[PDB]
DNA sequence: GAGCGTACGGCCGTACGCT
DNA sequence: GAGCGTACGGCCGTACGCT
């Protein structure tokens, strides 16, 4: 027996919660939904790096679906395709070989046909993932470990943006210029009490991969203040002599389908719902770039036809900002500053933990080298101790007792090869040991003084800005 | 896509609703084909609480379920023309299972309420998914009347039920969001 | 001139396609019984150690790995080929162990590859046994980034055991499955008498043995097929007539012919009744269940003769079907129509090759190892001098030269001594080395006996086939009525 | 399914026939959309040498090709109503590419022979070692295969009509034995 | 006959929130 | 509105030879 109300409320909550925290909404730290994170981590685990050659998509999707993402091959492949489209992602995270679609909304070829790898910038998302910088968790069947979040050494949520239909809520975050973002984070990292207004001297507004125009700072400001705002995007269009004129469109609004947008214009003309348009061609080519031509009747006013086209087609589109992401595993509507603060805090954590890990590993290694030094310095006695020992277990006990060695050091000495008893090998061991002690001291300086960390972070962010920073594409027109 | 049972005595017949041909095939092997019918659906079914009536009656999955039960819908609903006295919802033990369960229950409650009242609607409890299990094990745990554990859907308060379906499955997002925040654990 | 004669283009284009479909798609190799796609799947399972002892891996993971590394074709072509190898009603000895919906006899497909998991069967280990002991030639994969096996060791005769059907260009293949026990007794008989007749072989190999069981009518078709490579074999459902109460009878069918679709076969019978084209059938139910097995019930009207209705059903439905034997496989990379004896001879010859090469490899490795152990013995026996020699040496290069000169060691032995760990200087370790060294000398002698006398080697083949027959041999299912 | 070019001057227009939407999309990006049309087919096309005329005229891929060329078929074939003066067969560099090439050539030779005579049928030569054209990027597919400055098309020339009739009937006809004989004779 | 089994391919539904 | 982007899903064509 089961009450229908109880069944509905518990069943629907299970679904809704799952769609919110593990499908449709990105984490504020690395900007990734589960499926994106699992793909990039899968690329990394099979070392499909920019230097190595493209691997078949069906191989990648199979590996990701098997080990991390127990869902449809289409859900995985299409998510990987989008990360590889230079018109979808402002900073592409996947380097594709083959038909990964066009702006006309032709899909990618099937996964049998395409090959893929990491982009150089995706290395920065994954940098130090293996230095205990982020927590791993069990995969869906408990046969594998997957990362809860990526190190994200650049601010990917705002850089690439995110759109996601959840349950009870959606997200819509526009992409940004990486240079502007990082200048924003640096500003914030020097002044915790910084205003949105001051941040906007670094972060002018969104920067779409497709370029185009944004009309005014009102929408942008409201969106960065509150997490909600409408931003008016507009095609880059001019009127030019062809003694008849024409409208030429060279940039379209973000996430607008070129083929569909042209069909809407042809349909307005077919249905006599807009007056003055004598022809409509798509002269786009990879050589010429985007070029949609609209011929205007002689002594029809072209400026009036252009204003009508904006009102009546996606040639002008609104971007409805709704900045909802997961913060400590819960969906929060966040302003520009919360998003940057949560990111900077994630970086402080990643660099601290990396340093703690490097120190741990260096100390473990220094301890082993101390054992090898003792063994090389009394090698004649060590040999006799091991020779009079009947088993490995007895030798371990005898070495520990006789020479005041740890179990880890005694194991290391029993594993030492005879070629390590030559003259140059003793010097080589003490060389490594001295460098290790300087490194351990450098690491302890960083853990001792939180401010020393910040100065180091500045220099590594600057290196990333100099290698990956790029020019704004979307013009923001005042008034 | 219906694999009907041999018996034409509704009182001892039961129909199993499953998520796809994955579960469909495993189930058709496991079942007692004398008394157990199987209707494999095609993933997420129409949310009838949000959808317009034109779309609902034209939907192919909604049509197949109406045809299978043979009761018709709304006013023309006739409990005595029912072809099964047990309609078993057998969705996976995952989150997308729970969603298809809420979507079917919404259809039954809005279009075939007397079926729920009569106690003809049940919910199987598979012990990740049952599309991944073998037929031998799927029979013994979930479909065998000797060892299985069905939950009978009981409607207690019709006013409270009307509010719950309208809140979870209705077009008003704010009530749904409020419910999630309130009940989040 | 970029100019091209239409006749030249057709002849060279079509030949490229046709040749490729024949030698690298649709026809199996006579040695391991595998088409390319099957071989690449089983080798892929083995390279990712998806073995019977380890747990089932997702099919999408397996198909992705195979498509990436070996088989540059559609995911559907690969997955469906893997599914079939996992169906106990398709493969007489399944080569893949499936978890989930891998279809039924009613012709409902397998669930999509996202839904299913798979691994090797215990018998697929026998297909792959000794693949790593230089028993078979490897070749470059399609892009030259991987090595794939040209053929599997195939330590049981898989072509005849599981059979094979394949539409090529200019030719097809249709080989029925066989009983493994009967096959191996056949090979043993042949291995003792090269001049054996087909007739004598058929005292071991009665005929085909389908996974679905059923009946074969007569030895005429079977004989013609084993003689010539072509023959029609009449298969028949196992059906009986039984009292159902009230003096009324019924026909019960418990086994259907091989590769016949149960659901489709019932629909043909219902359609004959709907269209009044067969008289006397009052009901038709499929009472098949995992408890009962296959059980199709046909109720007969009280007046009506049930034996006459059964004979009509055989004439008018797939309840009786012919299996058209067309025994074409690849022999030295070319399609050949082969009789039963050629197929068994090519198989036995493959085994002699695999075991000879394995033995040559084991001898190579054992000798290399014996040589190293001789070095380690010398080093342990004069360990005090060895240490001093290495300590007075400035570099590894000097130590290598000094050890070789001072102790009359090879470069391989000196390298082994420099690589020796300190834990090898304990008391038990010197005894362990001499134990291994003495066993190695007996093994080297056993291996040389095998390479010296082809009769010793052939007996090894016989003995290993017999071990497989005793572990994996099983009862006949298909009754051959004489 | 046809992505037509802007120019309506057949003398300077060309149509590319490709194996699927995989190659279709890569091609549509690469092409000069002023003079280069694209008709993506749907895998193996009907073998017109084996098929009955009823089935051929009802086939959706055969219909789309007839519509695209605008010449009609057989007796009603009109070379002057041709909408392209270059029909380019651009199949993948593999064995199933070669098959779709033989299947298209069989259709052209039996139903539009004067198109071949006029020298309007060509065969693109994509560089070998990519899986197909669905595996190439558009930039590279243009420069090697579609750019009139650097591409290498083969023009299909019909020399002996008697020898051609025998070759199509042998390779693509319903008689298996002549086809099998040809393969054995010409193997390696 | 029609469909067997590797190959080349394509086309349609549903939920969810926001503007 | 209608479509953005992860999720649940499904269904059809063609070659090839032989029975
Ligand atoms: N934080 C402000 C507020 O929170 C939630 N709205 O809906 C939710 C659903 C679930 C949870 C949750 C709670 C606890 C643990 C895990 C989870 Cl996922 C939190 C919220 C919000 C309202 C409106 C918009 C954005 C954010
Ligand atoms: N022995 C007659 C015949 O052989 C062939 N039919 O088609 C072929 C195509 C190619 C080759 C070949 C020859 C030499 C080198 C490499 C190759 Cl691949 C042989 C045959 C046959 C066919 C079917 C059944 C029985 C016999």
């Amino acid at each position: 027996e089961r009450n229908i109300t109880s069944e509905m409320r518990e069943s629907f909550l299970d679904y809704a919660m799952s769609v919110i925290v593990a499908r449709a909404l990105p984490d504020v730290r690395d900007g990734l939904k589960p499926v994106h994170r699992r793909i990039l981590y899968g690329l990394n685990e099979q070392g499909m790096t920019p230097d190595k050659s493209y691997k078949k998509s069906a191989r990648i999707v199979g590996d990701v679906m098997g080990k991390y993402h127990p869902h449809g091959d289409s859900s995985i492949y299409e998510a990987m395709v989008r990360m590889a489209q230079d018109f979808s992602y402002r900073y592409p995270l996947v380097d594709g070989q083959g038909n990964f679609g066009s702006m006309d909304g032709d899909g990618a070829a099937a996964m049998r046909y395409t090959e893929a790898r990491m982009t150089k910038i995706t290395l920065e998302l994954l940098r130090d993932i293996n230095k205990d910088t982020i927590d791993f968790i069990d995969n869906y069947d408990g046969n594998e470990r997957e990362p809860s979040v990526l190190p994200a050494r650049f601010p990917n949520l705002l850089a690439n943006g995110a759109s996601g239909i959840a349950v009870g809520m959606a997200t819509n975050i526009p992409p940004h210029n990486l240079t502007e973002l990082i200048n924003g984070v640096l500003s914030l990292s020097k002044n915790p009490d910084i205003s949105i207004a001051e941040l906007m001297e670094d972060i002018e507004g969104p920067d779409f991969p497709t370029a185009g125009l944004i009309l005014g700072k009102s929408g942008i400001r409201r969106a960065y203040e509150t997490g909600r705002g409408s931003i008016q995007m507009r095609s880059r269009a001019v009127i030019e002599e062809r003694g008849r004129q024409r409208i030429v469109v060279t940039e379209i609004p973000f996430q607008v389908n070129k083929a569909r947008m042209i069909e809407k214009i042809a349909e307005l003309v077919r249905d006599k719902k807009i007056d003055g348009i004598t022809d409509l061609r798509d002269e786009t080519s990879l050589r010429t770039g985007v070029r949609v031509v609209i011929d205007v009747r002689k002594d029809a006013n072209a400026s009036v036809i252009l204003n009508n086209l904006y009102k009546q087609t996606p040639l002008q589109t609104s971007f409805g900002v709704n900045m909802i992401a997961l913060v400590n595993g819960r969906p929060k509507l966040i302003n520009l500053k919360e998003a940057l603060v949560h990111y900077l805090e994630h970086q402080k954590t990643v660099v601290r933990r990396r340093t703690q890990y490097n120190l741990r590993k260096a100390k473990d290694r220094a301890h082993i080298l101390e054992g090898l030094r003792i063994a090389l310095d009394h090698i004649d006695e060590i040999i006799s101790t091991i020779r009079e020992s009947d088993t490995d277990k007895v030798a371990m006990e005898s070495l520990q007792q006789r020479f005041k060695l740890s179990e880890k050091q005694a194991q290391a000495i029993l594993d030492m090869r005879l070629r390590r008893l030559t003259g140059l090998e003793r010097d080589k061991i003490e060389a490594e040991y001295n460098e290790l002690l300087n490194y351990i001291s450098e690491l302890e300086t960083i853990l001792a003084d939180e401010e020393v960390l910040l100065q180091l972070v500045r220099d590594e962010l600057t290196e990333i800005r100099d290698r990956f920073g790029d020019d704004r594409r979307t013009e923001i027109q005042l008034g | 896509k219906l694999a009907d049972c041999s018996s034409k005595s509704p009182e001892e017949c039961e129909i199993f609703l499953v998520e796809g041909d994955s579960a469909g095939g495993s189930t058709k092997s496991g079942r007692d084909s004398r008394t157990q019918a199987i209707l494999p659906l095609r993933g997420k079914i129409l949310n009838v609480e949000k959808a317009r009536l034109d779309r609902i009656l034209n939907n192919n999955e909604i049509r197949q379920m109406i045809t299978a039960f043979g009761t018709g819908i709304g006013g023309d609903f006739d409990l005595a023309k029912a072809r099964y006295h047990k309609i078993v919802i057998m969705t996976d033990a995952d989150v997308d299972g729970a969603h298809i369960r809420t979507l079917l229950l919404t259809f039954f409650y809005r279009f075939m309420r007397p079926l729920i009242e009569a106690g003809y609607v049940y919910i199987a409890q598979p012990p990740k998914g049952l599309g991944e299990m073998n037929a031998d094990q799927l029979w013994e745990t979930t479909m065998n009347p000797e060892h299985r554990a069905l939950l009978q859907v009981k409607l207690e308060d019709a006013i409270e039920a009307d509010q719950t379906f309208e809140m979870l499955m209705g077009d008003v997002v704010e009530n749904r969001r409020q419910f999630i925040e309130d009940n989040a654990v």
